């Protein structure tokens, strides 16, 4: 049928429905936010930096994507304010 | 209450809204409902006294947004000025304010249903002078005195009693000792100076200086003040320069219909006169009712009985004959308009003239939009609202001023030409000047008389005056003598505007028009001359000021389709909302000529319902200009080739900026009659010329449209011409993002030679080594659609958590790309190779499965890797990690400099960070319905059995209950994989939300993965119960399962299985002895800090027939020696990747040392401090050769024998990732620079060397100076020794490796301790800009931190 027409062309809201969803890992991480800062050990010379960087490497990572996901997101949640304002 | 709250937001069609935006118009718009409220009562409210002028409220609206749905002229005419609070206008007589343009037509509708008591729809003297309205009123003296009959100002001060309030700014006792006169209408104010009974008066203004600039014949001011002061005061500012009060009293042009309420006006079909065509539609000679239409005011637009009027536009229909409305429309009906008004001789030439140009101009065909035939059927007169934007350039000065219609049109002293590109508006605009110099609507036009439009490209270099002005404006209508009409511009000096058209072409213009053109000494007639941006320096030596037809608004060509397409509105909705996030092609509308194009489109081609309307757009402008210069068929293509050729040489250049010698190696000639459309000259600076196009996006459409052209062209030499500049797209982001739009325009074209060849090379972009560094591209081409840098950053952050899934992304679109060319060409059956060749292999999504090449060719399925799926579900997740400790609570001096602040972010920094990103995630969400799959169309249901698809692993974001509509689609998806992989995370509880669905295909399941989550009994057993099962995986459990887990041990057809624990475990012996089923372990990984292990002494860890993985672990004390003498026996077991102190000192010599069966043992976090025990145990551990991800494990006094380790760890020519931990010898350094790596190790890519203590002496040198050529290193991570080294070993290191390169391979920086000041972070960044990894390059070096920095001041 879709021989003469672009129809699986992505309409850029569905195009940012994947960006949500199909994103790479999802929450994995997001989510230490929340759970690290809430309202014996064996920490030894050696045993207290266990590579704590890519934890924090990882974190900025997700926050690019956060950030680039949330701007296109604000780039689209303002479709609904303007929409109304026509 | 009621009053003071207001709802905008009408329920009768939020649903609509709510299918086409795909949410519902129920908390977004309450919200914005709310905020307005709290707002409009927040800003000021009252009678705004001085812009109560529809023209200073058009004034006012310089500063509106174009990007609007509801136009400032129509905005106006409602009385909604601007008020200046995000676009909140508001009603100038009781403060109504109305924050947001929607439907319910013109503001007028709106403003009744919302608010029906603004006083402004009484018709009282409101004081709402139309937005053309001039301060100039008529004299109708009428009264009893006459001119002198009174001498003193108490004399008639007695007549401003009854003074408006809507003029109190302007305090009676000035205007009296001014001369003014109070009459009894609004503010027509009769002066007692010899009549002068102009006014319209706001606060603020001079009544002496307007006295003086109208009237420079006062008695009264002469006595009051000098002519020197009323010299002085005549150049206050520039306005009717040349016209009396007495001009505009036998005015040729006078007004037909009042204006108080200047809606009844707006419309052309307001007035009978104005209807000529749409009334006299039945022949007078007919013995019918001829007059049965016209008399009640009701303009006819052709359709039989379907009549409507000019009262409100009303719908009083179903006559045929000319009878009363009482048959079918008595009451209530739909929409109803109309009942919102009833129920609450040398100058008797230039005269004859004047009156034949008023005639002429009122025609239809003459005041119709240039639309096309199909777009202007039906009277398109709904669209003479609409105006364009006009700036004015200073004599010299690089200023300019943006004026309203208003403003010109009292403006017109002097030379200004009109500028703009090709049929950009200066017909249109200066056809509307034409029009409403004759229509009445525009009071400021009343002094004209001669108002001229010609068009000189149709005039030859020695014509006259009256004989173009028959044969192009008069026709056969002109046949007085031409003795007296030069004379008339005489008998009339300045009072004569020349709207002049096509000058472009002319350099030597007619005599009798040279006199009045070149020099304005005499005649001071004010010119409007038409000249495209090309041609501009031919005038701009003589001009003054200077006009400019900037780009239409948004909003004009929002209300021009809002006219056409009436009844399909919901299209023109779905158009808006893609303009509304496609903010980059809001300006593409450059034209009223793309508008049409865009109508006729979409009226013909049925194109309304395309997801895509900027590629309708371009496509619908190539067709009219392909139908258009169809007769010069062959020039147009030549010149579309030239253009296009131009354009590739600048947008595949990054360029934008083009002159002659660009245009002319190019092709294009500069003196073309048609490729003004592809090119306008503009002069840069002041003399030197440049050039761009009709728009920066028809550009690229041209490029599209040259590419497709060279690529379907026969020609040999345009085919390698194609190839050349196709292959400058040598990556796959520049299809994706800023080719992307370029291919897609190149795709619209259904081209069957040029699919193959361009989905080839899309196809062949991505390889098992492509050059990524290509997708950095230039930012100035960017630019273009900042969209383009949103997407590049967003699949930029894809690419730096997981490459797999930014290919898989990237490859997802190239595919659609490519099944676009395909299907929209029809060549999907020579595409086949192509495709199916780019889709061995692939790891889409499950979406793809939505396309018809998996309908049309259902066995495509079988060579896709995978195909999953996930399902963005919800839920607190009350989960406890341990990230905390260790790492949130010890360690903290924050000791800085406070130069260096920047560097550490405190994690309520962080936080707030993170807690934005959640809102605007919830807010897009929790509006958002549930989001299932889509999985709607057609191929799931079929009968013949079509195909089994190799992998659907699925992940459902912390969900633990399937709905009703999410288990159905689970279970009917799942029996289509022949290996159904599992990976739940933080899905404790999904299990038996999935156990019906498992239940029908249990043995297809090959891996089930299962990370820090707690299980159940009632679950369990389905785990136990699989019987083709593969693998099963539990791992990241931080707490041991003594009594929640019921039963893990038992499987039917085990392969794998993993139960792997964190905090302190002894899975070797928890899940007691009984292990039935471990019979073909193929790949398990359970890290373990031991606690107890001699439970499996003799049990299942030597019988692995083909065991791969093992991510076992020991860490404290629960006998290593013993477990690792028993757990080190291996039989084919290749991974044993490890996590801290596995081996021991005589438990690691029995086939490690001598057999090769490994492939994925990992030595990364490997510390321990005992010396002796590390001598004596790595004698042994010898040699492998088909391991992959061999790391170095620990060991103080090790190094002595390890020299030896790594000497026959050079002896494995497959491995890939390796660590090199703990050398403090710094001896033994020297063997590990061609040990394993560079002297060896063909293959290896990762090299971390995380926490060392002894990288001082050479170190980071042999691994930054000693490279020569080792160019697979693509991941070095190299983490300081703030405790082993000192400092300039790094700057060294940055001199040295990063100058020579010699690796075309790398991986970022490094942490934890280094900040340096703000000046050189600007020097690294511009360092990381200079290497072609800039942008993809990420420097890392933010701590995000617990604790507030600390200065040490």
């Amino acid at each position: 049928m879709a021989q003469v027409i672009n129809t699986n062309s992505l309409s850029l809201l569905t195009q940012n429905n994947l960006n949500k969803s199909q994103s790479a890992l999802g929450t994995a991480i997001e989510r230490l936010s929340s759970g690290l800062r809430i309202n014996s050990a064996r920490s030894r010379i050696e045993d207290s930096d266990y590579a704590t960087e890519v934890s924090n490497m990882s974190r900025a990572q997700i926050l690019q994507q956060a950030g680039t996901s949330v701007l296109a997101q604000a780039n689209q949640v303002p479709q609904n304010v303007l929409s109304l304002l026509r | 209450s009621s009053e003071d709250r207001i709802s905008e937001i009408d329920y009768e069609f939020l649903p609509e809204l709510s299918a086409l935006l795909g949410v519902d118009a129920f908390q977004v718009a309450k919200s914005q409902e709310e905020e307005e409220h709290k707002e409009r009562m927040k800003m000021k409210k009252g009678f705004n006294s001085q812009m109560r002028s529809e023209a200073k409220r058009l004034k006012t609206f310089e500063t509106y947004d174009t990007f609007r749905s509801w136009t400032p002229q129509e905005m106006a005419a409602a009385g909604f000025y601007h008020t200046g609070v995000r676009l909140g206008v508001q009603c100038f007589c009781c403060s109504l304010i109305l924050f947001g343009n929607s439907l319910r037509k013109l503001p007028i509708e709106r403003h009744k249903k919302l608010r029906p008591e603004c006083e402004f729809l009484q018709g009282k003297d409101v004081g709402n002078i139309g937005k053309y309205d001039i301060r100039v009123k008529r004299p109708e003296k009428m009264l009893r005195g006459g001119k002198a009959r009174y001498h003193e100002e108490e004399a008639r001060l007695e007549s401003f009693e009854d003074w408006p309030f809507y003029a109190h700014g302007t305090s009676p006792r000035v205007l009296s000792a001014a001369g003014f006169v109070f009459t009894g209408k609004r503010d027509t104010v009769q002066c007692f100076s010899c009549g002068g009974s102009l006014g319209n008066w706001e606060e603020g203004d001079d009544p002496w200086k307007e006295h003086a600039k109208w009237f420079p014949k006062c008695e009264f001011l002469q006595s009051k003040k000098s002519s020197e002061e009323i010299a002085q005061y005549i150049q206050s500012y520039e306005g009717f320069v040349h016209v009396t009060g007495e001009h505009f009293v036998k005015s040729w042009v006078r007004r037909e219909l009042p204006m108080v309420s200047a809606y009844c006006n707006d419309s052309v079909f307001a007035n009978e006169e104005l209807r000529m065509d749409m009334f006299k539609d039945w022949p007078q000679e007919s013995p019918v009712g001829v007059e049965a239409l016209v008399r009640a005011g009701f303009f006819y637009t052709g359709k039989k009985d379907i009549v409507r009027c000019f009262s409100c536009g009303g719908c009083l229909e179903k006559w045929a004959e000319g009878d009363d409305p009482m048959e079918d429309h008595i009451k209530f009906f739909p929409e109803c308009v109309f009942l919102q008004t009833l129920k609450s001789q040398w100058f008797q030439e230039a005269r004859s003239l004047s009156e034949q140009l008023r005639d002429n101009y009122t025609k239809a065909t003459f005041r119709h939009m240039n639309l096309p035939e199909v777009c202007s059927s039906l009277g398109t007169d709904h669209l003479l609202s609409c105006d364009v934007s006009i700036i004015s350039k200073h004599i010299s000065q690089p200023v300019q001023e943006a004026l309203t219609i208003p403003e010109v049109f009292s403006n017109l002293n002097s030379v200004m030409c009109v500028e703009g590109e090709t049929g950009s508006g200066k017909t249109t605009f200066l056809k509307r000047i034409a029009f409403l110099w004759a229509s009445g609507c525009c009071p400021l036009l009343y002094r004209f008389q001669l108002v001229f439009y010609l068009s000189l490209s149709s005039i030859t270099p020695d014509q006259g005056l009256a004989n173009i002005i028959c044969a192009q404006l008069l026709g056969a209508g002109g046949c007085i003598s031409e003795v007296c009409l030069s004379s008339s511009i005489q008998q009339l000096q300045h009072q004569v505007l020349f709207l002049l058209d096509d000058y472009s072409g002319l350099a030597s213009l007619p005599q009798a028009l040279h006199t009045l053109i070149t020099k304005n000494y005499l005649s001071r007639t004010c010119l409007l001359i038409a000249v495209h941006t090309n041609r501009v320096r031919d005038i701009r030596l003589y001009l003054g000021t200077s006009l400019e037809i900037q780009e239409f608004p948004f909003y004009n060509t929002v209300s021009v389709l809002r006219k056409f397409f009436s009844h399909d509105i919901i299209c023109v909705e779905k158009l808006i909302i893609y303009f509304i996030d496609n903010k980059d092609l809001q300006g593409v509308y450059k034209t009223p000529l793309f508008v049409a194009a865009v109508c006729t489109d979409w009226i013909q081609n049925a194109s309304a319902q395309d997801k895509f309307q900027d590629v309708t757009l371009f496509q619908s402008y190539m067709q009219y200009l392909s139908l258009k210069y169809k007769a010069t068929a062959e020039p147009l293509q030549a010149t579309v080739s030239s253009c296009g050729q131009l354009a590739l040489t600048g947008l595949f250049s990054s360029c934008f900026e083009f002159n002659s010698d660009d245009l002319a190696e190019a092709g294009v000639d500069e003196d073309e009659k048609l490729t003004t459309l592809l090119m306008s000259k503009f002069t840069a600076q002041r003399l030197r010329p440049v050039y761009r196009f009709l728009g920066p996006l028809f550009q690229e459409f041209l490029a599209a449209v040259r590419l497709t052209e060279l690529l379907s062209s026969d020609r040999q030499e345009d085919q390698d011409l194609g190839l050349y500049y196709l292959r400058q797209i040598d990556s796959p982001l520049k299809a994706i993002n800023s080719f992307n739009i370029f291919l897609y325009y190149v795709s619209s074209h259904s081209s069957s030679k040029a699919a193959p060849t361009v989905v080839s090379h899309l196809l062949q972009l991505v390889d098992e080594k492509e050059s990524l560094e290509n997708m950095s591209e230039n930012e100035d081409y960017m630019k273009l659609h900042p969209q383009t840098f949103l997407w590049f950053q967003f699949v930029r952050g894809l690419w730096l958590v997981s490459p797999e899934s930014s290919s898989s992304f990237v490859s997802e679109h190239l595919l659609r790309l490519a099944l676009i060319f395909a299907y929209e060409s029809n060549t999907v059956a020579e595409c086949s190779p192509f495709i199916l060749q780019f889709l061995r292999g692939k790891t889409l999504a499950l979406r793809v499965l939505n396309l018809q090449y998996f309908r049309d060719h259902p066995e495509s399925l079988l060579l896709l890797r995978s195909l999953k799926v996930s399902i963005n579900g919800n839920k607190m997740s009350s989960y406890v990690d341990y990230s905390f400790k260790t790492y949130f609570e010890n360690l903290q001096p924050p000791a800085i400099d406070e130069e260096y602040t920047s560097a550490f972010e405190h994690i309520s920094e962080w936080r707030r960070n993170f807690a934005q990103d959640e809102e605007i995630i919830k807010n897009y969400e929790n509006i958002r319905p549930r989001a299932l799959p889509d999985i709607s169309e057609g191929y799931w249901k079929l009968s013949p059995k079509p195909c089994k698809i190799p992998k659907l692993e699925v992940q459902v974001n912390n969900t633990d209950a399937a709905d009703q509509a999410l288990l159905q689609v689970l279970m009917e998806v799942f029996s289509a994989s022949q290996s159904i992989e599992f990976r739940l995370f933080n899905s404790s509880g999904f299990l038996e939300s999935i156990c019906p669905a498992l239940e029908l295909s249990k043995a297809s399941v090959t891996k089930c993965s299962m990370s820090r989550l707690e299980l159940s009994r009632a679950e369990q057993e389905l785990l136990l119960t699989l019987p083709a099962l593969q693998s099963l995986e539990v791992s990241e459990t931080n707490q041991l399962p003594e009594q929640l887990f019921h039963n893990l041990h038992k499987f039917l057809g085990l392969k794998e299985l993993c139960v792997r624990l964190d905090g302190k475990p002894n899975v070797l012996s928890v899940l007691p002895r009984e292990f039935p089923n471990l019979l073909h372990m193929e790949k398990l990984s359970i890290q373990t800090s031991t606690e107890s292990d001699l439970s499996k002494l003799v049990k299942f860890i030597q019988n692995f027939p083909n065991l791969h993985v093992f991510h076992l672990k020991c860490d404290f004390l629960s006998n290593c020696e013993s477990l690792m003498a028993v757990l080190a026996s291996c039989k084919k077991l290749r991974e044993i990747e490890f996590s801290g102190r596995c081996f021991e000192a005589m438990t690691f010599v029995n086939i490690l040392p001598n057999f090769v069966s490994l492939k994925i043992l990992n030595l990364k976090d490997q510390q321990f401090p005992d010396k002796e025990t590390s001598e004596k145990f790595a004698q042994a551990l010898g040699s492998l050769r088909n391991l992959e991800e061999l790391l170095v494990p620990t060991g103080d006094g090790i190094h002595q024998v390890a020299k030896l380790i790594v000497r026959q760890c050079l002896q494995l020519p497959c491995l890939r990732v390796l660590t090199f931990h703990d050398i403090l010898d710094d001896d033994s350094v020297i063997e590990i620079a061609r040990a394993a790596t560079s002297g060896g190790f063909q293959k290896l890519e990762n090299l971390d060397i995380s926490m060392n203590h002894k990288i001082t002496e050479e170190g980071y040198r042999n691994f930054f100076q000693a490279l020569d050529n080792l160019p697979n290193l693509q991941e070095l991570n190299i983490c300081r020794n703030i405790p082993g080294r000192i400092q300039v070993q790094a700057t060294t290191v940055k001199a040295l490796g990063q100058c020579v390169s010699r690796l075309p391979s790398l991986i970022r920086l490094h942490m934890l301790s280094w900040l340096l000041d703000e000046e050189d972070m600007k020097v690294i960044n511009d360092v990381k800009e200079r290497h072609p990894q800039s942008k993809r390059l990420i420097i890392f070096w933010k701590l995000i931190v617990p604790f507030s920095p600390v200065i040490l001041e």
